[PDB]
């Protein structure tokens, strides 16, 4: 939900945060039976009775409004 | 006497009350055990039962 409040450059933030998720529930396995992390993110990102997430549907939504129409290449520093 | 017959009967009864409190100690420990198998036995069937539900899910279309 914090990604989707925000432009395209914010999906490395979001990326970090996933894996402190992902430590979080390696941590708590250790004594409880969780549902694997891989069901709880694909719940979560909506991407279980649906073929595209909403991490994905936000990128392309962010490329539409934001990335094609406000970005400037710069060839030399890629 | 009487109370020689009375040391023998109350060993006997010493002996049979320390057997039926060993019976209680395994019915309680028994208890406690399978306490626990069940516990176990629920937490591996519970997580069972929501992986199919999620796998279920993903060849499955939702409600309308
Ligand atoms: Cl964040």
């Amino acid at each position: 939900g914090r990604f989707e409040s925000e432009d395209l450059t914010s999906i490395v933030e979001l990326d970090g945060l996933l894996e402190i998720n992902r430590m979080t529930h390696k941590l708590l396995s250790r004594y409880l039976t969780l549902d694997g992390f891989d069901a709880m993110f694909r719940e979560a990102n909506h991407n279980v009775s649906a073929p595209y997430g909403r991490i994905t549907l936000h990128v392309f939504w962010e490329l539409n409004y934001d990335f094609l129409p406000n970005y400037c290449y710069n060839g030399s520093t890629n | 006497r009487e109370i020689h017959q009375d040391w023998a009967n109350r060993e006997y009864i010493e002996i049979i009350t320390s057997s039926i409190k060993k019976i209680a100690d395994f019915l309680n420990s028994f208890d406690m055990s399978c306490r626990s198998r069940l516990a176990t036995l629920n937490e591996k069937l519970t997580a069972l039962e929501r992986r199919i539900e999620y796998i279920e899910a993903r060849v499955t279309k939702g409600e309308t």
